[PDB]
């Protein structure tokens, strides 16, 4: 993380912590531009300690008095009912063993199920042809070419390209 | 960022295409298969409640004559004296 | 059948730079603040080179943690520091150490002395002397 | 750290103690028949003085 | 209490060449996902971080161990310590109860059970 | 046993005599037919006592104990067929015969009529169980655990021959427990202390203590193929009942030195329960549970005076069905994940919903749901040692509280998400996996209907 974008990680949560405490909507909305004037103290300057002392005093009065049980937007890392839908929980590929008269239903769905597998069954003449080439030695985050230079299939095929939908 | 531009364009043509694939129900694809197959209020409650009445009452009438402690009902709690006795009370 | 550096060994100063990472990559090139020096204090039955403890700790807490699964659920590859105490434990909140609950429980510690007193309704207090006169002194007539 | 250590202290000492004392019995007997037979007369002289062996 | 936990520090420009410690793990992550994505695996990953975990915890602690310190002989203050103390409680027990059971009586007379 | 050992020895010239793969269906078929003969001639009345025929059987009169001995052989053959079928047929049939031979000595044992036939039968085991650990086990460090499986039980049991023949030449003859009417008392000496010491200490080798029990999480940790003889090792540990035979008489009045066996089995009771909440092995997880409430019964016996023999009769069979059933859970979920480490099993409860009921009721026998056969005896251990003193409820009650966590510590490990892995472990709990998982609670709660037969003299 860099020093300039360290301002941005605080700036969104500076106002996000405030609407936890408000009672109206305009009461929170009146303090948006009102807090903006403090942000408009040093508009554009150098990147040295003058920009760090604006953040070094943003240690206090940001963590100091921070969010007394705030809003959480319940579908989140925290919050209630964040992972509540777990009786279903999307068991993708639980459907290998059937021993049919249980595979009687959905006839066209299984006919398409084996169809997509040939896209995964034939990708390593193309994906592994660039997997040895795109990585220089052992370097950074290893996504492929996002078109794979002819046809990107996927590169992340198929557990990510057919990833779990929510309900 | 210009790097992921070709990303998430073919992924929408793969993931939502898989969801276009996943949205699939050919003529309500249940077979089921084979085979088949208010006012009454005649036997839905009569099998429910009206039958076990006689069985358990037989289990109590055939119980008091066998066990020496049947129902152990308490005293009278009577303030005057009444016709069940011969005397009265003021 | 993995025999080469299958576990830890009698460390921690048998060329500790050649420990991490010829195998058991807890450190990248023996300067990552996780080189296998942290044999707590040895002599005991603790961990030796031990790709183990005093590495940065006190929580895997199931964070946002999107660059892999990588928090606690979804198997990052080789970052084992300590386990079996953390599937139910967390990081620091906004308040700090102050044990005010014993002072909060001290609110009845003043009224614990009030448990020695009595609770008769009538009459009022008049707490100046023995003129309150609780029990029976004299007879009928 | 106590259950598999300080209970692994007393009984695996016994195997190591016997294997210490099984090492002093064969490796000191590598030939030297001069050194065997001077020790058998030690056995036959210590039997006279020591005990009820002449009484 | 447990902890502060010091979630903020200083930078700019302490240890400019310290970065790309993710290059250690992203190479393993590339080695992870290439092992993870294949048309036929049918089995678990070897995952040697758990192999080196339990076997260097359940075993290989007694070869590590030596009684060269008294903080390794410190388990005498926890194992045999209270074990004398419960008997020090219980030897004072059961005899004071017995003397009141031998000399004098205190029980109810309908103590058949017991 | 008039003819109980007699039909089952004829089962032995039937394994290698038979055909090919028919040997499994044939061996199970004959085996259940003896189970009625066990039930029929036994369970008779009943008032002190049923001396059965002669000098080889006293009919197990005071404690029946013998029905449980005969479930297991038509119960493990369906379990051992998980991972055994890779060898020659003549080598696999030998593995069948040695387990059948294990039952025959134990059929004559638990009744045994005597004491000089007891010890030769008390030591008649440990020969077939040791061979099972050596061949067709698991990965290495077997052979030291085979040596720790010896050199303790044999180390402690040898002074029994020092004790018993010293009784046989002194006062009468120990052929008959019922000719033990004249029993001289035993005073406090410096010779009689050791006489009681050798009489007792060998029985602490099998049902463990806080001491000398390191071998017990070796045979259960390093174990045969899929809990095969491990189920028999459950009866091997609980089958140290013979303290009930011996110390009921034959120095009963030495209780002045009972206290360090009371205390050591009591603080060690509360300790070894919590010695496994940070354990990383499934087969070690049930093993340390099997120490704690098996160490509960020892203070029920050295403390005399019934309302203690009542529950202790039932507490032998309490985990004897339960821990056998938990090992059946642990023998499963290993043919599908080939490592026994519990942490790798995240993301269960969704692939196998049918056996998820069986996880619930099994661990509901440790909380134990007081109309069962488990909390009907633990209340009588409360009923005894509270009359001893008022302190004993404290350390014994926390044992009922630690295993409340320690059982549900396993159940919650099944519930996790997205499972990260497992293109294997597909198999949705086939017929052998769930029919063998049955027939454990199916007699257990059945015995909770009229639990009259599970009662000692007492
Ligand atoms: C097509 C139609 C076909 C028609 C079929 C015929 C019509 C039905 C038959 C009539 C009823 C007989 C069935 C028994 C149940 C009722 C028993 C009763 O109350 O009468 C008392 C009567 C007692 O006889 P009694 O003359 O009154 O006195 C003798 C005793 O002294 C009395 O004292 P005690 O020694 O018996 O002690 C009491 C207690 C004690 O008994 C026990 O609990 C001992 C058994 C466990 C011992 C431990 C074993 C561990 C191994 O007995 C009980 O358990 C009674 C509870 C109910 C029976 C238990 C069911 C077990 C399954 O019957 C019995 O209790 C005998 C028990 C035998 C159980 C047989 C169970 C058969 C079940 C068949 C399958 C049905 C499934 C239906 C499913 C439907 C869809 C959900
Ligand atoms: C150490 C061994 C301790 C034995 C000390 C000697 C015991 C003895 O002399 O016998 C005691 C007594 C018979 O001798 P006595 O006192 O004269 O009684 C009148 C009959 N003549 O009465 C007896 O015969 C008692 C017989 C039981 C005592 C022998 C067994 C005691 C040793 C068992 C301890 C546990 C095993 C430790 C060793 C295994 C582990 C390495």
């Amino acid at each position: 993380l860099t020093h300039q974008q360290k301002v941005l990680r605080l700036y969104k949560r500076a106002l996000r912590h405030l609407e936890s405490w408000c009672i109206h909507r305009d009461k929170y909305r009146y303090f948006a531009c009102l807090l903006r004037a403090r942000f408009d103290e040093h508009k554009n300057e150098k990147d040295m300690v003058k920009a760090t002392q604006l953040l070094r005093e943003a240690e206090e009065e940001f963590w100091h008095g921070q969010h007394p049980q705030p809003y959480i937007f319940p579908e989140s890392p925290g919050g209630t009912s964040y992972e509540r839908y777990e009786c279903y929980k999307v068991p993708e590929w639980c459907l290998d063993d059937w021993h049919p008269s249980e595979k009687a239903m959905y006839p066209d769905y299984f006919a398409k199920r084996e169809q997509w597998k040939k896209l995964r069954r034939e990708s390593w003449e193309r994906e592994v042809k660039q997997l040895q080439e795109e990585t220089p030695v052992g370097g950074p985050r290893t996504e492929a070419l996002p078109p794979a230079r002819k046809q990107g299939d996927l590169p992340p095929l198929w557990w990510h390209i057919v990833t779990r939908p929510r309900e | 960022t210009p790097e992921e531009k070709l990303r998430l364009q073919q992924l929408r043509e793969l993931r939502r295409r898989w969801l276009k694939d996943q949205e699939l129900s050919p003529r309500e694809p249940v077979l089921p298969p084979q085979r088949v197959s208010t006012y009454r209020h005649s036997i839905f409650a009569f099998t429910h409640v009206l039958i076990p009445v006689w069985i358990i009452h037989y289990y109590l009438k055939y119980h008091v004559t066998t066990k020496p402690y049947t129902i152990v009902e308490k005293k009278p709690r009577i303030f005057p004296g009444d016709t069940i006795l011969e005397t009265g009370e003021v | 059948a993995s025999h080469i550096t299958k576990d830890m060994l009698p460390g921690p100063y048998p060329k500790t730079p050649e420990e991490r990472a010829a195998a058991a990559k807890k450190y990248n090139m023996r300067v990552e603040d996780y080189e296998p020096y942290p044999d707590d204090g040895t002599g005991y039955g603790d961990y030796p080179k031990l790709p183990d403890r005093s590495q940065q700790e006190r929580d895997p807490w199931y964070d946002w943690d999107h660059p892999d699964l990588r928090l606690n659920w979804g198997e990052p590859m080789h970052w084992d520091l300590d386990m079996y105490i953390r599937n139910r434990v967390d990081t620091s909140p906004t308040p700090v150490n102050w044990n005010l609950m014993c002072k909060h429980l001290f609110g009845f510690v003043a009224f614990m002395l009030f448990m020695f007193w009595v609770g008769e309704t009538y009459p009022a207090y008049q707490p100046v002397g023995p003129k309150q006169y609780p029990y029976n002194n004299l007879y009928l007539e | 750290l106590l259950d598999l250590i300080w209970l692994e202290a007393i009984l695996p000492k016994t195997i190591s103690l016997a294997q210490m004392k099984a090492s002093t019995l064969v490796t000191n007997q590598k030939g030297l028949i001069k050194l065997y037979f001077l020790s058998f007369l030690i056995t036959i002289l210590i039997s006279m003085i020591l005990f009820n062996f002449h009484e | 209490t447990t902890l502060d936990p010091a979630e903020y520090d200083i930078s700019s420009e302490t240890r400019k060449a310290q970065a790309e410690r993710l290059a250690i793990r992203s190479r393993l992550k590339r080695e992870y996902q290439l092992q993870y994505y294949d048309p036929s695996r049918r089995g678990v990953i070897e995952d040697p971080a758990l192999v080196r975990w339990t076997y260097a915890r359940s075993a290989n602690i007694y070869p590590n161990f030596r009684p060269n310190t008294k903080t390794s002989l410190l388990g005498a203050l926890f194992g045999i310590g209270p074990l004398v103390f419960w008997y020090y409680v219980f030897k004072t027990d059961r005899d004071r109860k017995e003397k009141l059971i031998q000399e004098g009586k205190l029980d109810r007379t309908f103590n058949i059970s017991y | 046993m008039l003819k109980y050992i007699i039909p089952t020895i004829m089962l032995m010239p039937l394994t290698w005599l038979s055909k090919n793969n028919m040997i499994w269906v044939n061996s199970t078929a004959h085996s259940l037919l003896i189970s009625f003969t066990s039930l029929l001639l036994m369970n008779q009345f009943g008032d002190n006592s049923l001396n059965f025929s002669l000098l080889f059987f006293s009919d197990s009169l005071s404690t029946p104990l013998l029905i449980l001995t005969m479930w297991l052989l038509p119960l493990m053959l369906m379990a051992s067929q998980h991972h055994l079928s890779k060898e020659n047929l003549t080598r696999k049939k030998l593995f069948i015969t040695m387990l059948i031979s294990l039952q025959l000595f134990l059929i004559m044992t638990f009744t045994a009529m005597e004491l000089i036939l007891f010890y030769i039968l008390f030591e008649a085991t440990l020969v077939p169980t040791l061979i099972i650990i050596t061949r067709w086990g698991n990965q290495t460090e077997r052979l030291n655990a085979g040596l720790y499986f010896l050199f303790y039980t044999l180390a402690g049991s040898l002074p029994l021959l020092v004790a018993l023949i010293y009784i046989q030449n002194t006062v009468g003859s120990l052929n008959f427990l019922m000719l033990q009417y004249w029993v001289q008392p035993v005073h406090n000496s410096w010779s009689n202390v050791f006489m009681w010491l050798a009489c007792m200490m060998a029985f602490m080798v099998k049902m463990p203590l806080y001491g000398l029990h390191l071998w017990l999480p070796k045979a259960h940790v390093e174990a045969p193929i899929a809990g095969s003889m491990v189920l028999a090792a459950v009866l091997l540990k609980l089958g140290g009942y013979g303290m009930l035979r011996i110390t009921l008489i034959l120095n009963p009045m030495t209780d002045f030195m009972a206290y360090p066996f009371i205390m050591l089995s009591l603080w060690g009771m509360i300790m070894t329960s919590s010695i496994c909440l940070r354990q990383t092995d499934l087969k070690s997880l049930i093993a340390y549970s099997s120490v704690s409430h098996m160490a509960l019964v020892i203070v029920a016996i050295l403390i005399q005076t019934p309302w203690s023999y009542m529950g202790a009769t039932a507490l032998m069979i309490a985990h004897g069905l339960t821990s056998s059933m938990l090992f059946c859970l642990a023998n499963s979920n290993y043919e599908r994940i080939h490592s026994r480490t519990m942490i790798l099993a995240r993301g269960l409860q969704t692939l196998l919903p049918l056996m998820a009921t069986w996880w619930l009721l099994a661990s509901l026998t440790n909380l134990a749901l007081p109309p069962t056969i488990n909390l009907i005896g633990e209340l009588f251990v409360v009923m005894s040692t509270f009359s001893w003193s008022n302190i004993t409820i404290i350390l014994m009650g926390v044992n009922m509280v630690i295993t409340a966590l320690y059982s549900l510590y396993m159940l919650i490990m099944t519930q996790r998400g997205k499972y990260t892995y497992h293109i294997n472990n597909i198999s949705p709990s086939f017929t052998r996996e769930n029919a063998l998982m049955s027939l454990h609670i199916l007699p257990l709660l059945l015995l909770t209907l009229n639990p009259k037969i599970i009662l000692g003299p007492l």
